[PDB]
């Protein structure tokens, strides 16, 4: 079963999909082929949960049904700089408020 | 490789794969350091650009019964000046 | 061209509609003419009568939008068991989707008031129609 997720940490934002069955630490292995940060440079969160790195995405709560393509999940990261950067994820922009003629 | 970064007019940085990324003609002439600045795109529209190309590659032919794609009627003006740019 | 053969032959199908929006079949007559049958609220499922070479096609009854029945646009019913005609929703491309979503929340004499490329405003204008996508047609 796929996952859809948004790997977010500052102002970095990476869309990609996992299997159910996968676990935190191969959605780490992801992470450092693209960001080029070993895992044990790494922390993912489900909100403000930390992950283990034997768990599934579907032990986590990622499931087919709420990380879906359309509306993937947010699964944090931080990075360890040696002490680990507190969890920070830049909100995207607001949108303006709605024209006259939409409202 | 892999993936490409799309960047949003505030500075968000959204990393996709590079197949979903050229779904647009307008990104695919512009990739051609796997990186595209979008100086016009905010990161509340440009995040749902990259929403929308996961949704066309999983359903398109098939799997049966698609669902909406979902837009908030906040975003909607911007989102269509965006796909109206990326001929998406 | 595109219009029913007036075969006499009797086919029972069913129209299933597996879409969130609110279906209008539409039956192309023996000159070619769109008729409206009966809507179909979204998940829901009618056993009709119909006839082998009829021609369907199915919008969504409120704005028109194109939609999908066995993965084409047109539907012919064959040789019966009853055919199932499967409606769904189509991958829209993002714009045509985000021109759905703008048509909905703004009055079609507000179009001209919002801030956009004149090409913009005649896309909004040019809302799906039945008529239009019969021809052509080719
Ligand atoms: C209940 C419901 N919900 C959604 S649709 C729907 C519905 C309702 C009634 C029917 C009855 N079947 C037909 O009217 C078929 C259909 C076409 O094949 C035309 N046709 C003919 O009897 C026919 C034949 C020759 C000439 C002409 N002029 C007609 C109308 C069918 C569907």
């Amino acid at each position: 079963m796929d996952v859809f997720l948004m790997i977010r940490r500052h102002k970095t934002t990476i869309f990609t999909d996992a299997k159910e069955s996968s676990t935190v630490f191969e959605l780490k292995r992801i992470v450092e082929g693209i960001l080029k940060r070993p895992p044990d440079e790494q922390r993912l969160y489900k909100d403000d949960q930390l992950l283990d790195d034997g768990k599934t995405l579907g032990e986590c709560g990622f499931t087919s049904q709420t990380a879906r393509p359309q509306a993937p999940a947010t699964v944090g990261l931080a990075f360890r700089a040696d002490t680990f950067e507190a969890l920070c994820i830049e909100p995207f922009s607001s949108p303006p408020e709605l024209p006259d003629v939409m409202k | 490789m892999m993936y490409v970064k799309l960047i949003s007019s505030d500075g968000h940085e959204f990393i996709v794969k590079r197949e979903h990324a050229l779904t647009s003609g307008t990104i695919k002439a512009m990739l051609s350091t796997n990186e595209v600045n979008f100086r016009e795109i905010p990161s509340h529209v440009l995040s749902k650009v990259c929403m929308y190309f996961t949704y066309k590659v999983r359903y398109t032919n098939s799997s049966t019964e698609i669902p909406e794609f979902p837009i908030a009627p906040e975003i909607a003006l911007e989102l269509l000046m965006a796909a109206n740019f990326l001929d998406c | 061209v595109l219009r029913s053969v007036n075969s006499r032959e009797p086919s029972q199908v069913i129209f299933c509609n597996r879409s969130p929006r609110v279906v209008l079949p539409v039956w192309l007559n023996f000159d070619g003419e769109p008729q409206p049958y009966p809507t179909l609220p979204p998940g829901t499922g009618r056993r009709i009568h119909s006839y082998r070479g009829h021609l369907w096609l199915f919008r969504d009854a409120g704005t028109h939008d194109g939609l999908l029945v066995n993965q084409t646009e047109l539907f012919v019913p064959s040789l019966n068991q009853p055919i199932f005609a499967n409606i769904t929703l189509p991958v829209y491309t993002l714009k045509e989707r985000c021109l759905q979503v703008v048509r909905s929340l703004v009055k079609p004499e507000n179009y001209r008031r919002l801030d956009i490329v004149r090409s913009l405003y005649e896309d909004l204008e040019d809302h799906p129609n039945v008529q239009k996508d019969l021809e052509r047609l080719t």
